[PDB]
């Protein structure tokens, strides 16, 4: 019985580690390991949400959009493509930050 | 309407919900944010409750598509703005919000 907000505290060390890794040229192997370790995170977290938090059917279809590219980032660094692993990373933020800004429109959120 | 399946963000109706080509206060989110629900600056600008029950059974799906497409008062005039099939997504966002 976690909350949207536990959720997000348990996401953000995550996304950082990603962050930090979509801006470089680099293919060490324990850093695409660790980006498909922080892609699983993601996609557990907005799974949780969309489960066992019941908000309404544009929350859960949200938390669908975040998941679409959370995959589409591990499948691209399963296939060492660090620049869809990037263009797919852009897309996730905005995914995110489409929640942020429907559902806490007021609150200063990250990402 | 056309279910809007969940997919890239970039053909996404909360794309454009949350504002993506448009300024801030021509931005559905803007007002209706707070889950539907509406901002401080939706409600003075007299918003309904997206998530009520009572809001959704006083329109239709068409009346919807129309108004979005129309514009009523500070709701702004969309139709040209974006697709018909972007404002049809969007007649089904407005719906969403009380489908529990
Ligand atoms: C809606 C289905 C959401 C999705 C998709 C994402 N987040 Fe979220 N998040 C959501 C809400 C309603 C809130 C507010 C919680 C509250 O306090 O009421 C949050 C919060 C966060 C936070 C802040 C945590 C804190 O310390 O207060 C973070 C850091 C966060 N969210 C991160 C985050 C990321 C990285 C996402 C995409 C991978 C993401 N969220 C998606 C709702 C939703
Ligand atoms: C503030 C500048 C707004 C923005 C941006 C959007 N909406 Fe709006 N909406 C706003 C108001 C003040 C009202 C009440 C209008 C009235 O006089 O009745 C509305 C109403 C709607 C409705 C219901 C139609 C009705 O019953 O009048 C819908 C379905 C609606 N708004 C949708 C909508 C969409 C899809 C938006 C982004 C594309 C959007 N609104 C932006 C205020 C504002
Ligand atoms: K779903």
């Amino acid at each position: 019985a976690a909350t949207q907000q536990e959720i997000g505290k348990n996401m953000w060390d995550p996304f950082q580690s990603m962050r930090a890794v979509t801006g470089l040229m680099e293919l060490t192997s324990g850093q695409c390991t660790q980006l498909s370790k922080d892609a699983a995170a993601i996609l557990a977290g907005v799974k949780e949400s969309h489960d066992s938090i019941s908000v309404d059917k544009n929350y859960k279809v949200l938390n669908d959009e975040v998941a679409y590219h959370a995959a589409n980032i591990d499948a691209a660094a399963k296939a060492n493509d660090l620049e869809e692993v990037q263009v797919q990373f852009r897309r996730m933020t905005i995914a995110c930050r489409n929640c942020h800004k429907i559902y806490k429109t007021e609150q200063r959120l990250v990402p | 309407l056309n279910e809007h399946t969940a997919g890239d963000t970039t053909k996404s109706p909360y794309t454009i919900y949350a504002g993506l080509g448009f300024a801030v206060q021509e931005s559905c989110y803007y007002c209706h944010g707070n889950g539907g629900k509406g901002t401080t600056e939706g409600l003075i600008f007299g918003v309904p409750d997206f998530t009520s029950t009572e809001f959704q059974s006083s329109m239709t799906d068409k009346q919807i598509i129309d108004h979005i497409n129309k514009g009523k008062g500070k709701c702004p005039s969309y139709q040209g703005k974006m697709s018909p099939e972007m404002i049809e997504k969007m007649a089904g966002v407005v719906r969403n919000f009380a489908v529990k």
